[PDB]
């Protein structure tokens, strides 16, 4: 009892399989591999690049901004939404 | 809004958890020297309106 | 109607030569075509099918 | 008005005693800036004493009082016990106050003497006693709008090579390993090296730092995200800056101006008190800003009307096309 | 001793937590951007 | 206009709107009385009304801490009522007392759907059942 | 009995610290 209703989206579309090629990384390729060496000599290439990248004689106060060297705070991710970072930005910036 | 008032709370509740912080030595020198000001400038104190005050 | 009314002939009513018309037109209706079919064929099913009771 | 306030500021400039006189190497900075968090910051323990020295101790105990009460929206409740509310009706004059406290800060008690004068016969907005007493001092014009900081700059080459030297002293961060030493070549001759173009810039985070070191970070602060420098030198002929709504720009006719021209009045005349000629131009330019207020206007009124009659949206367009209009006037053009 | 609610840490260093052995590294934003190919085709 | 003084009718019925609806639905309250409306109702509750709320004269700790406190943070009552545990209006009256003092078928014809039941092992062939 | 669970009616459906003193008594 099949219905001779349509729909738009059912249609024909992308009717061929985009099989993987060679160089787009054939299973062939895969199966020879030894992915342990290929994945340590590219860690050690990534580690290299890492270290290769690296009067007023008047006043109430003395100097505050000694040490204050901006802090790490937007290096931490905070798994907290109220305590991220980003949502301090954010509450900062469209609240008044 | 919501928000806005959350974190509102928190800096409320931090400003009495964590003390003023102003710290002391500083608010001592703003105050003497708002002092000093307001005497080179012969300011005198606003007084409290009377009972019968024409304006 | 430009080329067509050049010289002596006026901005009057007279000027055949559809050709252009008519080819548009048709151009249209080779790709409505299939649109209607489907569109129709599901009016038909729906009339006589039934709209279907799911809406799964 | 606040418009007329940026006419007796730019006059203010362009009157200044040889203010783009560059023969011997001075250097003028504009800086603006903001407070950032300021009534947030502000302590009511503090501002009870604060108020106790202006005004009859009951006044100051009602104000403060007031500044402490409960904030509801719909479920919420909490108690403000720090940040001043700005709702308040007379919250204006605690910010204006508290603002003058700050400001004797920044400008020292000496100078913000010297500027307001002798109380028994004060100054106007933008002159001094005498010449030298303009003469005394790196600041000249200082102009508080709110919480909105306008300051402008006179130096001497030696008062400016010591304040660089100051920040260039214990501001390294030292950091910027890759920056800080960068080689190039000694033999040749200065012209055939590294010119100078950021060189401007050095002058200008020493201003803005000395600046900041005279306000105590847990009063307020300010940050150079929101701030602006302008620097004017015998490198920079134009001397930009932004008050209010508007943002200005100022060419001496000193420096190379080139062909004298009039045009739309847009442009100013700088006209100098003392020798009634014009010596400069300000070109005023609508700040982006405020453009921007204007277009979220027009966005409020097609989003905020669906129902509302159609005389009535026009009704909101005049309104606000004029609020526009008669207050930039010229700067529109 | 005392601390403005501006910084104010909430838990500890990132690092500190898990130790030093494990390198902890956050990537926000990527690199690559879109128009890149996972998967670049043959010619 | 609105504004008054509270009557015992108004806050027992108070009390009793209180228990029913719960302490965030205020205008269903300030419906039910007269002359008065919600934000009133409101802080008519939590000033006043609230069980919660210590109404007794004050011990020597809590006059001792109530000084020190207000000497601490002069004139915030609203932050210094909660720390000793009392109404803001009531710790105010008392500082003020110190200092005074101190100086359609399917269904009825044919069985719906049925399942005869499977048959297993025995004899159901016989089994029939009695009429009511 | 651990794995009671408390009704949940529903209701819809502070400390301080000494340095205020050093600040106070100073100003
Ligand atoms: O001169 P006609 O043979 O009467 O042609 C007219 C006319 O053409 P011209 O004015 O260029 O001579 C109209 O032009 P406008 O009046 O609008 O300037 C044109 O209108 P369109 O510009 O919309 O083509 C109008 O058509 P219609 O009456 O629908 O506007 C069209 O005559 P037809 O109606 O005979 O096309």
């Amino acid at each position: 009892q099949l219905s001779k209703q349509y729909s738009s989206r059912d249609l024909p579309s992308h009717t061929k399989i985009k099989y993987r090629q060679t160089t787009q990384d054939a299973p062939e390729e895969v199966r020879n591999r030894d992915f342990r060496r290929e994945l340590e000599e590219r860690e050690r290439a990534a580690a290299r690049e890492k270290n290769r990248d690296r009067w007023d004689d008047d006043v109430v106060f003395k100097n505050c901004a000694k040490g204050v060297d901006d802090q790490k705070k937007d290096k931490r991710f905070v798994n907290d939404t109220l305590r991220s970072e980003f949502h301090k930005k954010f509450m900062e910036k469209y609240i008044k | 809004t919501r928000l806005y008032l959350k974190a509102e709370q928190e800096r409320q509740h931090n400003y009495l958890k964590d003390g003023p912080y102003i710290t002391a030595e500083e608010a001592v020198a703003v105050y003497t020297t708002t002092v000093h000001w307001l005497e080179s400038r012969r300011f005198s104190p606003i007084p409290f309106p009377p009972l019968s005050y024409k304006h | 109607y430009y080329r067509f009314n050049t010289g002596p002939v006026g901005k009057g009513p007279g000027c055949g030569f559809w050709a252009a018309g008519w080819r548009v037109w048709l151009f249209f209706m080779r790709g409505i075509t299939p649109l209607l079919e489907r569109w129709l064929g599901n009016l038909l099913a729906r009339q006589f099918e039934g709209r279907h009771s799911k809406g799964v | 008005p606040p418009p007329l306030l940026v006419y007796k500021w730019c006059q203010g400039i362009n009157n200044l005693q040889d203010v783009w006189e560059t023969s011997e190497g001075e250097c003028n900075v504009m800086l603006e800036s903001r407070f950032e968090k300021m009534y947030e910051k502000i302590d009511l323990t503090l501002l009870n004493r604060l108020l106790r020295l202006i005004v009859d101790h009951n006044i100051a105990d009602y104000m403060t009082a007031k500044n402490n009460v409960v904030i509801n929206y719909k479920d919420m409740n909490h108690t403000n016990s720090y940040g001043i509310i700005r709702g308040l009706q007379f919250a204006s004059f605690i910010v204006q106050y508290y603002g003058l406290v700050m400001d004797l800060l920044v400008l020292g008690l000496h100078r913000a003497s010297e500027m307001a004068g002798p109380p028994q016969m004060p100054n106007d907005f933008l002159s001094f006693q005498d010449i030298a007493t303009e003469a005394a001092h790196p600041i000249r014009l200082f102009c508080r709008y709110i919480d909105r900081i306008h300051i402008f700059f006179r130096f001497t080459a030696d008062e400016a090579r010591d304040l660089i030297q100051r920040y260039l002293t214990e501001h390294p961060d030292p950091n910027n390993e890759n920056i800080v030493g960068y080689n190039n070549k000694k033999c040749w001759p200065r012209d055939a090296r590294m010119r100078l173009m950021k060189h401007d810039v050095n002058l200008g985070r020493a201003v803005f730092w000395d600046i900041k070191n005279r306000l105590p970070r847990s009063v307020t602060t300010v940050q150079w995200e929101n701030s602006f420098v302008s620097v004017y030198s015998k490198d920079n002929p134009n001397l930009l800056f932004n008050m209010c709504g508007f943002e200005c720009r100022i060419l001496p006719k000193c420096r190379t101006s080139y062909e004298e021209f009039t045009h739309k009045d847009g442009v100013w005349n700088l006209q100098n008190e003392v020798t009634k000629e014009r010596t400069a131009q300000c070109f005023l330019r609508v700040d982006d800003e405020s453009m921007q207020r204007f277009h979220n206007r027009v966005r409020q009124i097609l989003m905020a009307s669906g129902s509302t009659t159609f005389t009535k949206i026009v009704n909101k367009w005049n309104t606000a096309l004029i609020g526009l209009m008669t207050y930039f006037r010229e700067a529109v053009v | 001793e005392v601390v403005l609610h501006e910084d104010k840490k909430y838990y500890p260093t990132a690092e500190e937590v898990y130790g030093p052995e494990v390198e902890t590294i956050v990537q926000e934003e990527d690199t690559q951007p879109l128009t890149e190919p996972i998967i670049k085709p043959v010619k | 206009i609105k504004g008054g003084v509270w009557r015992n009718t108004e806050d027992e019925i108070l009390k009793a709107a209180v228990m029913k609806y719960g302490k965030n639905q205020w205008s269903r309250i300030a419906s039910l009385l007269h002359r008065k409306s919600a934000k009133q109702c409101k802080a008519r509750w939590y000033e006043w009304l609230d069980p919660s709320i210590k109404k007794t004269e004050w011990s020597r700790e809590e006059e001792e801490k109530l000084l020190h406190l207000a000497k601490l943070m002069p004139t915030q009552w609203r932050t210094i009522a909660p720390i000793i545990g009392r109404t803001a209006a009531q710790c105010l009256e008392h500082y003020e007392f110190l200092l005074d003092k101190a100086a359609g078928v399917d269904y009825n014809a044919e069985i719906p759907f049925e399942k005869k039941p499977a048959l297993g092992f025995y004899d159901t062939s016989e089994e029939n059942y009695q009429a009511l | 009995q651990e794995w009671k669970i408390p009704p949940c009616i529903s209701n819809w459906k502070v400390h301080i610290n000494e340095n205020f003193a050093k600040l106070a008594e100073a100003l």
